[PDB]
């Protein structure tokens, strides 16, 4: 009888809001550096080869498209929290892309 | 019933506060200092007639209180003495300690207590994995026949036995009416438990162990409930796992499937099966087992030490069968290197020089184990000058002397083994 | 032990003399399992003797229990199975297998 | 490599905003958005690159070309 008691688990959100309360207070890059310099060097490729680029426009870059994605699924919430769900969905993002004007 | 509260707490050293093995366990965030520590935006809110601040209360908007975590002093917007300071003011529920019916010791709530109200924070020592795994032998060896451990994380559990306080004697429930949670107090995790719904005075406070035994055998549960699984481990186990010694199963050709699959058709369909222990052997699930013929060597090392270990008439006999069955000349080399002679020495001596069987059964089994030594490659008395089997074919043809077929056969089986030489060995100094 | 190197094929023992050394070397080991035609056990027997595992006191190696051979037996016995005279090549065993490759 | 902006990273970035919970099939949308956004800045910015008769890209031109979008950044020089 050396058995252990298990502590089970969580309630699902209780560590989502947790993570939220962490993420909403620090303020590092969340998009892994590597990858992103590659994505840009791929999109970059496509129009003239033999193009650097500095590591400060690839900073610049990466803290822009974090504010665009931070700010998207701010409105994103807003939406699923308008249709009474708790959970994003891609209608949302269309929407909230389509009131913003971004899509046509 | 009688209280005992007095008589349990003197079994043990009384605890007001989890004792740490060293201060690197149990710290929240694996140790990261967490230098902004989660401060909740609650204003204070005190009571002018009682001067008690009533911030972060059961209907209140703290965020902490949510997401499990204590407001420390100092720290947060809501003041000291706000109403999330659970674990550190030890504001226990009030409980007493009965003596059950069988389970020992139980906590009985003195008052009717709320839902979600918190009842009391387990106590005890915060150790490390090997720790808790050389306290476990320790008190396995002391043979205690009850669980004192609980894993307040990975790698980290905290420890009842020897010190801890009243919640060591909550009995556990398949529909408990209590519930073990984990929060966060500063920069350290402590583990309370909270009423999972409305408890009225003397009712037994139960939460649910989920038990991990860790390879352990599973206890009966006696709890009571209707919803019972009736024993303890959310892990089926029964005795589905050995019915004999893992060489003596795998000589025999039976596998962990095998040794499931009996236990699994009798034993839950109302049959009798012992409790884990290969002192006594069970005859009829070695003659239920299937038999299949012997192609690695390693399987015909496990036969010979199950030869050398077994004493049991059928696992000799069913052993025997499978040897039968057996006909890679590699096998039966490596088994002549391992001596198989020999342990078919003690093998026939025990069953037909001692009796414990009958003559007519002895008979079929030496009738069932001269075949295969008639059959085996032999090319040198080297071999059988290993065992002087020889000498015991001789005592048994003599003693079973009216049994004319064994005879015969053992006569063939001289006058074969007696026309091989003797392979040369070198002389050595003296 | 049962690689395709040879411990044999370091000394001045012909390839045709390999078994009759593994032979030497098994029974100065006091082995009894062994049956000639297992070259397998013969290997590992040669295999613990010139290299062994465990050495004992102030010994390099297990070749000096080859010093307790009655080799003038053993060529008696080969002379008279196989019609082979091979007194001198047991002697030439012995000392190629107690120091490989001496300076002569 | 758009597959390097892997599911936990998107998933940090939804969880800044507030987000309790994430539908399965939001990863390649979100994916699809980034590629967009990142595409027409990209482009900007080489051209603006092009113009300055030069062969590697500043990040000068990058905040320009975000400042010309109504993005402005501050921090990096503007
Ligand atoms: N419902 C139940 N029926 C039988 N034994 C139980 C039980 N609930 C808990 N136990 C036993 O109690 C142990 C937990 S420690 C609980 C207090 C202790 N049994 C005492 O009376 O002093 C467990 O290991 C289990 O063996
Ligand atoms: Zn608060
Ligand atoms: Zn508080
Ligand atoms: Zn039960």
């Amino acid at each position: 009888t050396g058995g252990v008691m298990k502590p089970h688990r969580y309630r699902p959100g209780t560590v989502a809001l947790r993570e939220i309360r962490r993420y909403q207070k620090s303020t590092e890059l969340l998009i892994r550096k590597l990858p992103f310099q590659r994505l840009v060097r791929e999109i970059a490729q496509d129009f003239k080869t033999d193009l650097r680029f500095q590591s400060a426009a690839i900073g610049a870059l990466q803290e822009a498209s974090e504010a665009y994605l931070v700010g998207l699924f701010e409105d994103t919430n807003l939406c699923a929290i308008h249709a009474k769900r708790v959970t994003i969905m891609p209608k949302d993002i269309q929407l909230a892309r389509r009131i913003r004007g971004e899509r046509a | 019933p009688a209280d005992k509260t007095e008589e349990a707490l003197t079994t043990f050293k009384t605890l007001s506060q989890n004792s740490y093995q060293n201060k690197t366990l149990g710290n929240a965030h694996n140790g990261r200092s967490t230098a902004d520590g989660m401060s909740c935006d609650c204003e204070e809110n005190w009571d002018t007639v009682s001067g008690i601040n009533n911030a972060c209360g059961e209907y209140s908007e703290c965020i902490n209180r949510l997401t499990s975590i204590e407001c420390i002093s100092g720290t947060c917007s809501c003041g000291d003495d706000c109403q999330n300071q659970r674990f550190q003011k030890k504001q226990y529920a009030p409980i007493a300690v009965f003596e059950t019916e069988k389970k020992g010791y139980g906590v009985r709530a003195q008052a009717d207590i709320r839902q979600d109200a918190f009842i009391y924070e387990y106590l005890g020592e915060v150790i490390d994995e090997s720790t808790f795994r050389k306290r476990k032998e320790n008190y396995d060896n002391q043979g205690l026949e009850h669980f004192y451990f609980m894993m307040l994380q990975k790698g980290e559990f905290i420890d009842a036995t020897a010190k801890g306080g009243l919640g060591r004697f909550c009995n556990h429930s398949c529909r408990p009416n209590a519930y073990v949670d984990k929060w966060e107090v500063g920069n350290k995790l402590r583990m309370g438990i909270f009423a999972k719904r409305e408890i009225y005075k003397g009712e037994e406070i139960c939460f649910d162990y989920n038990v991990d035994r860790y390879g352990a055998n599973p206890q009966k549960c006696y709890c009571g409930e209707d919803n019972c699984i009736g024993f303890l481990g959310g892990r089926t186990q029964t005795d589905s796992a050995n019915i004999l010694p893992v060489p003596i199963a795998e000589a025999l050709g039976s596998t962990n499937a095998q040794e499931q699959r009996w236990v699994r058709l009798m034993k839950e369909q109302n049959k009798s099966i012992k409790a884990s222990d290969y002192s006594s052997i069970n005859e009829d699930y070695v003659n239920s087992l299937e038999m299949r013929p012997i192609a690695d060597k390693d399987e015909a090392s496990k036969v010979t030490s199950a030869l050398l270990k077994t004493q049991d008439y059928i696992i000799l006999r069913k052993l025997i069968e499978r040897v039968s069955l057996t006909k890679d000349p590699e096998v039966l080399k490596e088994i002549v290197r391992l001596r198989g002679y020999q342990c078919v020495a003690n093998i026939l001596t025990m069953i037909v020089l001692d009796q414990e069987q009958q003559q007519v059964d002895v008979e079929s089994f030496t009738l069932s184990v001269l075949d295969m030594l008639e059959s085996w490659p032999n090319s040198s008395r080297n071999r059988i000058s290993s065992s002087q089997i020889e000498s015991v074919l001789e005592s048994v043809k003599t003693k079973l002397k009216k049994i004319q077929p064994i005879g015969k056969k053992i006569n063939s089986l001289l006058n074969s083994w007696s026309k091989l030489e003797i392979s040369y060995k070198i002389p050595k100094s003296q | 032990p049962q690689g395709e190197m040879d411990l044999l094929d370091s000394t001045r023992i012909h390839p045709e003399d390999y078994s009759l050394a593994r032979k030497m070397a098994a029974d100065a080991l006091d082995i009894e399992d062994i049956d000639d035609d297992d070259e397998s056990a013969m290997r590992n027997a040669i295999y613990e003797m010139v290299f062994p595992r465990s050495p004992p006191k102030d010994e390099d190696d297990l070749t000096f229990k080859l010093d307790e051979l009655i080799l003038d037996d053993y060529a008696t016995e080969l002379e008279r199975k196989h019609q082979l005279k091979k007194r001198s090549t047991l002697q030439i065993i012995k000392e190629e297998l107690q120091s490989r490759y001496r300076e002569i | 490599n758009i597959q390097g902006i892997t599911k936990p990273a998107i998933r940090r970035l939804a969880r800044r905003g507030g987000v309790k919970r994430i539908s399965g099939l939001i990863y390649e949308e979100t994916r699809g958005v980034l590629k967009v956004f990142l595409e027409n800045v990209i482009r900007d910015a080489v051209t603006y690159t092009e113009h300055a008769k030069r062969k590697t890209v500043t990040a000068m031109d990058v905040v320009y070309a975000l400042k010309r979008q109504g993005r402005t950044l501050y921090g990096f020089g503007g």
